[PDB]
RNA sequence: GGUCAAGAUAGUAAGGGUCCACGGUGGAUGCCCUGGCGCUGGAGCCGAUGAAGGACGCGAUUACCUGCGAAAAGCCCCGACGAGCUGGAGAUACGCUUUGACUCGGGGAUGUCCGAAUGGGGAAACCCACCUCGUAAGAGGUAUCCGCAAGGAUGGGAACUCAGGGAACUGAAACAUCUCAGUACCUGAAGGAGAAGAAAGAGAAUUCGAUUCCGUUAGUAGCGGCGAGCGAACCCGGAUCAGCCCAAACCGAAACGCUUGCGUUUCGGGGUUGUAGGACCAUCAAGCCGAAGUGGCUGGAAAGCUACACCUCAGAAGGUGAGAGUCCUGUAGGCGAACGAGCCUGAGUAGGUCGUUGUUCGUGAAACGAUGACUGAAUCCGCGCGGACCACCGCGCAAGGCUAAAUACUCCCAGUGACCGAUAGCGCAUAGUACCGUGAGGGAAAGGUGAAAAGAACCCCGGGAGGGGAGUGAAAGAGAACCUGAAACCGUGGACUUACAAGCAGUCAUGGCACCUUAUGCGUGUUAUGGCGUGCCUAUUGAAGCAUGAGCCGGCGACUUAGACCUGACGUGCGAGCUUAAGUUGAAAAACGGAGGCGGAGCGAAAGCGAGUCCGAAUAG
RNA sequence: GGACCGAACCGGUGCCUGCUGAAACAGUCUCGGAUGAGUUGUGUUUAGGAGUGAAAAGCUAACCGAACCUGGAGAUAGCUAG
RNA sequence: CAAGUGAUCUACCGAAGCUAUGGAUUCAACUCGCGAAGCGAGUUGUCUGGUAGGGGAGCGUUCAGUCCGCGGAGAAGCCAUACCGGAAGGAGUGGUGGAGCCGACUGAAGUGCGGAUGCCGGCAUGAGUAACGAUAAAAGAAGUGAGAAUCUUCUUCGCCGUAAGGACAAGGGUUCCUGGGGAAGGGUCGUCCGCCCAGGGAAAGUCGGGACCUAAGGUGAGGCCGAACGGCGCAGCCGAUGGACAG
RNA sequence: UAUAGGGUGUGACGCCUGCCCGGUGCCGGAAGGUCAAGUGGAGCGGUGCAAGCUGCGAAAUGAAGCCCCGGUGAACGGCGGCUAAGGUAGCGAAAUUCCUUGUCGGGUAAGUUCCGACCUGCACGAAAGGCGUAACGAUCUGGGCGCUGUCUCAACGAGGGACUCGGUGAAAUUGAAUUGGCUGUAAAGAUGCGGCCUACCCGUAGCAGGACGAAAAGACCCCGUGGAG
């Protein structure tokens, strides 16, 4: 069944960290990470949103409501930032926490 | 590498099928029975090509005499007497067509039933 | 084609009169005359091989054939500079072009980028310069006359 | 205008027909891959420490699959990775995780019951015991066969290997010999291969030098109801290449052998052969690092277009709203582990007779090997062989063993493809399931919303099903009976038409009516009347035939592949000369390789002679 | 008492009916046996040129002058179709 | 009142035979581009029914190399169509469709369907036909429900009664009971059901079996045979259909 | 364990069970003919100078078996033509008889059947038994009584279908169909060709003459250098 994600089932980024579009609807808009799906490849962010019309099941609500709520996306919000735009990143070096590393593009850290 | 069917045959028949047209039943819908009926109608066609040369030189032949014997003639006397005055070489069609203006036929007649007596 | 044995009844049934489920005429049975294995590689004549690609670069030399001069200067194995190079030999970024040579660097500016098709020495075939517009063959043993 | 008369003609459609339009059925065709197929290469045994394959269980919730095994979707240690995880599962709740979870590489530990099963029985997964340890709960033992004992064997395994056994259809245009064929199949033994192997040989050079496999000799030499047909080897070219140990004469026993310094099985030394020697006496597993693009434009969305720009040992490839070198994931390159893989020299013998058989070996002049019954020797001026047999000449040393590599196969793994792409491709886009059979056994079809569930809250008719709106979306001309969506087949509407008529259903001709987007002489659709007119195919002397075949449409569906084979035509390279095979080395491609094959001389039964040769005593063919 | 009549039971005589059945062997009516060479349950043994058979070439898992399944095997097809 | 018939004379009809006009093919000759035949031709003469069969030129499908390019302002596939070519066939345009694809040259084929009582699948005709599975009948009232000839209740009626009642073994496997359901199975319906969903129910010292026994038969240390696998066989062991045994 | 067991044919019971041992089988005989391997090894040949090594092989002898002799029938068998023998009893136009419905008689109005006689037995006959036989028989054959829808000859009535309405809804078959009669012609039996006649369109209930109607690639027949028992 067709298989999952391709991409060595490997984020580019945290679930803390600000992101932007940079493809589609979206492009250019920013948010915190809510939510990484490695396997999945999805990244749900402040961003993308969605008006999900829940089937009424009477759970507390007999008559069902619309709610407001983001749908998530895939490695198309680009990764972290630091010029104000997004950047293909490095490994770097060792820090006060010397048991890892940071990332850059051409510039400093995140 | 295979390579089957495809696009081939629905398309050799749709020209059978459109050639078709308004054929009664089966004849027009129906690939196979269209195609046989085509058969048919090949030897149809040619015959009847040659044929209508047949037909129409009968026509033209109706009219010709019965306007050779609205005067006394007949297609056999006129004709011949026709082409005993200087052979006058209308066609047969033509003649009819002077069987559409009678002012002239008639005089074709007189001069055929001159070259004659 | 892995099925049976004898279905049913050779007479009287009322059926058409077949007896396994593997042949041909059989939706999921076997296929007549299919492709097997097998080997198309054949020895043509050496003497039609050699004047063939001796043909081959001769039709290069009637229009577009250029030989590399005991080596060319391509700092260190950068590809940017093999660029150059072929850009100062009139090798625009247009035609599509084969090379042959021997050291190892030369070569390793060898990114075909509608460019740089590569070989080196007895690489050489009638079909990978007949394939490319400009042959720059390597000068040196371009023209060692055999024998 | 009115009546009467005579005559001519219109419209009506129960229904039907041709065409058009719009749907429904159905799932062809196009696109696609979640799945196959082959070749290459790699790797190759599991099990009494319990295999292969199963039963029954383990989950908050579990029917199926996966994983595990009462310590049960798991437990412990090490390495890796560094934010997720909480199996497929698309499900809510309980939660776990920088003290490093999860996933990955490696070891340990737990591992019910059945199954070689093996305490005993048994209708597989169950029923019944006994012995020891233990407070019981619980733990351990209890099969036979080799061994004193350590220890070993039972079983399983796609194809491959060896072995005991061993068909017929079929060909011979019938059929006995012969062939199929030592094929199929059964059975035994084993391994990652096995087999075979170190000349009592091959063979006609006083040459070679274990075995195996490939080329070649060669369809030669031969075998053959001399029919059908079967069919070598030597030389020569390559892959790979090693040969090593015993029993025996002779020493030291020691035990049991006997009229007295000896002789049967043992243990060291010693000794291992033919140009006769020995004696005794002078790198790969987990993984990490990895260069380079921004603006504008069409778009629902950009990777596309465009303007400038960069990298490149990295333009292989996938992914991302349509096609991205520079957005993601990336062997181009680079690094990498706890700790894990790699005087003697062989007797019931050689030899023989009877019955047979292998080898090209069909009883043939039949050697030789191999044997089932009976018999039965020599030993270095010795013994076997050179295709009845003899002499000479020549090659070997049986009657003891072991032995890598070149060889085969594909359950398994990786890469690749003028292979497939949903009637194809494995039977399976997964199931040996459903289903059929007491059984052995047989055995299916089946794919597709969208980029993203944003999976349609709310409203209307309906018990529902179904639908119409609204809303999401580029699109609902995608709405879960969810890509396209052909044809048969069923319907609705419309044009033109049909209720005096005889019909292979068409064809020609003309009139009428209708419409004008390859299209106003032009048609196109329909229609009335006239003429003409015996479906198709197969099989046949002869088919409309009351002779075969077929309900209709769609898809599947049949002159191929092979071999240094043969013989022709065309074309190409060399040309009195022409070419390689097995293989070796390089492969983003080819080159090498004269072993050998074909021209080159013919006549003959053969010797053989040779532009000549055969018959034959020279004249003839 | 391999005696009689006759239910159960075992059977299958003649007619009809059924014949894309209610049923791949039946139904109603009628009819044979019915203490015997009888009927029947469970367990079990004999099979393919083989078994069985108060004997028809019967039966041997719904069509037995040689069962079924798989395999040789794409047997062979001077024949018919295409 | 020849449309009968013997002789005779003409005029006309009448075929795809002959002819006129146009045009194409086969072969032959004559002319030319070339540098070589022969290609493309142009002219005249000429040829041109066809089964098995020989020969020649070609059309179309998939896959491969190369070129040229198209594609979301829309690919292929599908649908309509009066255009084009000598044929196979090809293009234009419009409609659908939603992401891949034409043309040219060369190469390779699982390459061209009406037939095979061919194969798989779909849909037709027979036809709203035959049938609805024992000739043991059914009636009314009341109830429930969206909806009842068919479900429940009441009162009658008819049918079996060595059964068509009852209890078991075999076999089946939750079909049992309760509460729900109503797509499909039920030969119609359906509110019902042996159907679908969930929950519950099944109790043994004494009944049957086992921890007891032996029959036919099976199996079998030792033992007797046998190309293999294997066949026999004493004791023993297994084996109820029988023996023993407390409600 | 011979009063038993196997095989074979006959088939309660009664009277019985004939002629033919040439051929075949079986049983017994044994002077002679014949007959394998083996024993025997006269002699013939190759090769070698030789010793010797070697190919072939004759008489005599050598079993069973067969030729030869005798017997053998509830052994296979035979018992006739205008051979070894040729039918003893019984029965005979028969489950056997061709000519045939033989001829006579019985039964009936009338008897190709059936009963009885005869014999001229195409082609009866004695344990593949002959001829009888009470009783038995869903046996087969011919008569009689009784009774009746079997019939002259069919009627009336019943129920279950068939018919009409509502529900569910098949099948075999199907080249396509706008699918008449006569006569003629055609591969010789015409809706479909020719001529002539007849006939407005469409159904429903019914009948079975055609559609060489349907079903099973004729089981007869021939063919195949086909198959099987
Ligand atoms: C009527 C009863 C059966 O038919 C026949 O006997 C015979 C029918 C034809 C007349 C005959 O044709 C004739 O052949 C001749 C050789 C030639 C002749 N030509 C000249 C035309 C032809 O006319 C045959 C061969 C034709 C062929 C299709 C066939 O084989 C038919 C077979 C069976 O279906 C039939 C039955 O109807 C089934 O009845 C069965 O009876 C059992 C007792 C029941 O238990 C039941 O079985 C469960 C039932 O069902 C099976
Ligand atoms: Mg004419
Ligand atoms: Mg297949
Ligand atoms: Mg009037
Ligand atoms: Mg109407
Ligand atoms: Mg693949
Ligand atoms: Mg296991
Ligand atoms: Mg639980
Ligand atoms: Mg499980
Ligand atoms: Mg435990
Ligand atoms: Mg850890
Ligand atoms: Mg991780
Ligand atoms: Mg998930
Ligand atoms: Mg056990
Ligand atoms: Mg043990
Ligand atoms: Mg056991
Ligand atoms: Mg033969
Ligand atoms: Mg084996
Ligand atoms: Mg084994
Ligand atoms: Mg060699
Ligand atoms: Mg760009
Ligand atoms: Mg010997
Ligand atoms: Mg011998
Ligand atoms: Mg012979
Ligand atoms: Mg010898
Ligand atoms: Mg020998
Ligand atoms: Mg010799
Ligand atoms: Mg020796
Ligand atoms: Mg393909
Ligand atoms: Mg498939
Ligand atoms: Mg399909
Ligand atoms: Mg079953
Ligand atoms: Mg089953
Ligand atoms: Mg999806
Ligand atoms: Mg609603
Ligand atoms: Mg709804
Ligand atoms: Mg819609
Ligand atoms: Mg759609
Ligand atoms: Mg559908
Ligand atoms: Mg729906
Ligand atoms: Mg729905
Ligand atoms: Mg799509
Ligand atoms: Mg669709
Ligand atoms: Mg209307
Ligand atoms: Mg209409
Ligand atoms: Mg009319
Ligand atoms: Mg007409
Ligand atoms: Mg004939
Ligand atoms: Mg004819
Ligand atoms: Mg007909
Ligand atoms: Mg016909
Ligand atoms: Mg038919
Ligand atoms: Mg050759
Ligand atoms: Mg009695
Ligand atoms: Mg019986
Ligand atoms: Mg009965
Ligand atoms: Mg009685
Ligand atoms: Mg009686
Ligand atoms: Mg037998
Ligand atoms: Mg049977
Ligand atoms: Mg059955
Ligand atoms: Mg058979
Ligand atoms: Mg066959
Ligand atoms: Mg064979
Ligand atoms: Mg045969
Ligand atoms: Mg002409
Ligand atoms: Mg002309
Ligand atoms: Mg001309
Ligand atoms: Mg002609
Ligand atoms: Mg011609
Ligand atoms: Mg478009
Ligand atoms: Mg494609
Ligand atoms: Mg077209
Ligand atoms: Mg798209
Ligand atoms: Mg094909
Ligand atoms: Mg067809
Ligand atoms: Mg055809
Ligand atoms: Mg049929
Ligand atoms: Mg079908
Ligand atoms: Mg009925
Ligand atoms: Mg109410
Ligand atoms: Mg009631
Ligand atoms: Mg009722
Ligand atoms: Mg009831
Ligand atoms: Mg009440
Ligand atoms: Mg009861
Ligand atoms: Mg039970
Ligand atoms: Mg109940
Ligand atoms: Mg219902
Ligand atoms: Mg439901
Ligand atoms: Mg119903
Ligand atoms: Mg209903
Ligand atoms: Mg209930
Ligand atoms: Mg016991
Ligand atoms: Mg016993
Ligand atoms: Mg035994
Ligand atoms: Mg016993
Ligand atoms: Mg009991
Ligand atoms: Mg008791
Ligand atoms: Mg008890
Ligand atoms: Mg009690
Ligand atoms: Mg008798
Ligand atoms: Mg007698
Ligand atoms: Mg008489
Ligand atoms: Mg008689
Ligand atoms: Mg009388
Ligand atoms: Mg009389
Ligand atoms: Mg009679
Ligand atoms: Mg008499
Ligand atoms: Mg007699
Ligand atoms: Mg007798
Ligand atoms: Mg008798
Ligand atoms: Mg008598
Ligand atoms: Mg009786
Ligand atoms: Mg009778
Ligand atoms: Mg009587
Ligand atoms: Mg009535
Ligand atoms: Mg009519
Ligand atoms: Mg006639
Ligand atoms: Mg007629
Ligand atoms: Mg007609
Ligand atoms: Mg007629
Ligand atoms: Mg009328
Ligand atoms: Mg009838
Ligand atoms: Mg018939
Ligand atoms: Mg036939
Ligand atoms: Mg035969």
């Amino acid at each position: 069944p067709s298989a999952g994600s391709h991409h060595n089932d490997k984020l580019h980024f945290k679930k803390g960290d600000t992101v932007i579009v940079l493809s589609g609807k979206h492009k250019g808009q920013t948010g915190k990470v809510l939510l990484a799906l490695p396997r999945d490849q999805k990244v749900v962010v402040e961003g993308v949103n969605v008006i999900t019309k829940n089937v009424k099941p009477s759970m507390t609500n007999p008559q069902g409501g619309q709610e407001q709520r983001e749908l998530a996306l895939h490695a198309s919000k680009v990764a972290l930032v630091d010029p104000e735009t997004g950047k293909a990143t490095r490994v770097r070096k060792q820090i006060v926490d010397g048991k890892k590393v940071r990332v850059a593009v051409a510039s400093g850290k995140t | 590498p295979r390579a089957k069917t495809g696009i081939v045959r629905r398309r050799r028949h749709k020209k059978v099928l459109k050639r078709a047209k308004g054929f009664w039943g089966s004849r027009s819908k129906q690939y196979r029975n269209a195609f046989q009926t085509l058969l048919n109608a090949a030897t149809y066609e040619y015959r009847d090509r040659r044929n209508k040369k047949r037909d129409f030189r009968r026509l033209w032949i109706q009219r010709i005499n019965a306007g050779a014997r609205l005067h006394g003639m007949n297609y056999s006397t006129f004709i011949n007497g026709l082409k005993r005055a200087n052979i006058d070489l209308n066609r047969k069609v033509l003649a009819d067509i002077a069987a559409r203006e009678p002012e002239a036929f008639k005089a074709l007649v007189d001069a055929s039933r001159n070259a004659r007596q | 084609s892995k099925t049976g044995r004898k279905m049913y009844g050779q007479k009287g049934t009322g059926n058409a009169r077949h007896g396994d489920r593997s042949v041909p005429t059989f939706v999921g049975g076997g296929v007549a005359f299919g492709p097997k294995p097998r080997s198309y590689d054949y020895t043509l004549p050496r003497q039609v091989r050699q004047l063939g690609l001796a043909m081959a670069i001769a039709s290069r030399q009637e229009g577009g054939k250029l030989v590399a001069v005991d080596g060319f200067d391509i700092a260190d194995a950068k590809t940017k500079n093999f660029i150059s190079w072929a850009k100062q030999n009139g090798l625009d970024g247009t035609e599509k072009v084969l090379l042959v040579t021997d050291d190892e660097n030369t070569r390793r500016a060898a990114r075909n980028v509608s460019w740089v098709s590569v070989l080196p020495v007895a690489g050489v075939n009638v079909y990978d310069i007949l394939r490319h517009d400009r042959l720059v063959i390597d000068a040196a043993a371009l023209e060692i006359v055999e024998e």
